[PDB]
């Protein structure tokens, strides 16, 4: 999932 | 565990969420005046793709957000998000009435909205909530502190006292403006109400919105295909 | 309109006496509930619903100022809603279960048998929860579920005149009142300043989930239309499509 | 008029 990504940069 | 949100002052609040405001961004600068259907989804689809990435950042800046784990992070964003555009939309049009401010450079009306079927409908309800906006004379402290409780509240029983706690924090801090505004305590408590009302239209709009969003998908990059997939799962 | 020139206690008074009755469903416990049966169920029971609904609706203060027009257009927008609120009300004392009715009360395993009503059942059941949660007081509710009728539709009407405005006027009016209405029932439970406005605010979130599972339950619904409801509850359905 | 705006009217 990308949303993952994005909450954690 | 205890949260650095919760002590914070109703200024500190307020101060906070006005400087994690995301910015203002253009649409493609070849907008043709007369639209298509397929060129105007396009305009508004790559317009929210790219909002998304500063919504993502913007949410980490609301107070409590980061104290939230992971899973219940992507869960309000998830719900949210089509929310949280809107009033955005909303807050800008207030400026231009009868009209949508979607981008410095993007500013539509009603029959613009036809050119896609059922557009209309959607498009009327964002310029009432505009006007009811602009007719309230919402200020901007309000608004940031509206759209912070569309965050934590739209997905909270889709899961909880974290968050519960951080709501009441924005209800006090919006209290605390109406009062430094100078308007009574009914006043006050009547202002609130009528505010609060107002999100559970953004919420109707959002679901009629979603669902011809998952069924134009059905008959937009990874990111907002996967915040769309979100909602369709359930249709 | 004597709707704003009522005291407090009155306005409650008046929305507890024109509560409507809980209403009994034709549940054989010897019957298997298969997914046919259960929505023949609840259809049934929620068209019987409707009827004392439309006629509650008449003794909501200010409602019979507005127009035919208006009300029709009120009504159709929340009438799930309505009756959402009052499951969720009625389910309070019942945790991990809806009462559909005093002898229909379902957990959530079933309305498995209806297919996507799960996920909607999960939301009822945690919009009642959070009402047990908070203690909702009656009193309480009726105002709620009153603020649900005027609120639902007031920004979808057509209003082509400058009267037609002075129609949404009015609702905010009573509206205002209702609100009223609720702050006084808090500060005479003891509770402060900061404490009313949260618990006023906490109320008024929860209609925006109400909000929500009837879109969804909607959606559901006119889909169901197509596969293989009595003419009003037809008709209501129709309104949102 | 549809059977919610009868049932409103009845008087
Ligand atoms: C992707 C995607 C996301 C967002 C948007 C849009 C918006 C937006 C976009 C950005 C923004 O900052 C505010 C609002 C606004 C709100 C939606 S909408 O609900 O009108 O979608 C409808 C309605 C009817 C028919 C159809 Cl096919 C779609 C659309 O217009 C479009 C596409
Ligand atoms: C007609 C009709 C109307 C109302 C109902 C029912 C209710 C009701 C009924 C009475 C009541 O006092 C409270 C709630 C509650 C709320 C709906 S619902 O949203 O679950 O509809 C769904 C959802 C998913 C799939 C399907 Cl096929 C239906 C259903 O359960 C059923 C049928």
């Amino acid at each position: 999932k990308i949303l993952h990504r994005l909450l954690q940069d | 565990k205890n949260s650095l949100a919760l002590s914070l002052t109703a200024d500190q609040m307020v101060s906070a969420l006005l400087d994690a405001e995301p910015p203002i961004l253009y649409s493609e600068y070849d907008p043709t005046r007369p639209f298509s259907e397929a060129s105007m989804m396009g305009l508004l689809t790559n317009l929210a793709d790219r909002e998304l990435v500063h919504m993502i950042n913007w949410a980490k800046r609301v107070p409590g957000f980061v104290d939230l784990t992971l899973h219940d992070q992507v869960h309000l964003l998830e719900c949210a998000w089509l929310e949280i555009l809107m009033i955005g939309l909303v807050w800008r049009s207030m400026e231009h009435p009868g009209k949508l401010l979607f981008a410095p450079n993007l500013l539509l009306d009603r029959n613009q909205g036809k050119c896609v079927e059922g557009m209309v409908e959607i498009f009327d309800m964002l310029l009432a909530t505009s006007s009811r906006f602009r007719m309230m004379n919402l200020q901007g402290e309000e608004f940031v502190c509206l759209k912070s409780i569309i965050l934590l509240n739209s997905g909270v029983y889709t899961f909880k006292d974290h968050i519960h706690r951080v709501l009441d924090k924005i209800t006090d801090t919006l209290i605390h403006l109406m009062a430094k505004a100078g308007l009574t305590l009914q006043q006050q408590h009547q202002r609130l109400a009528q505010l609060l009302l107002i999100l559970s239209h953004i919420r109707h709009m959002s679901n009629k919105g979603m669902e011809h969003l998952y069924s134009m998908k059905c008959k937009l990059s990874d990111l907002l295909l996967e915040m769309l997939d979100a909602h369709r799962l359930h249709a």
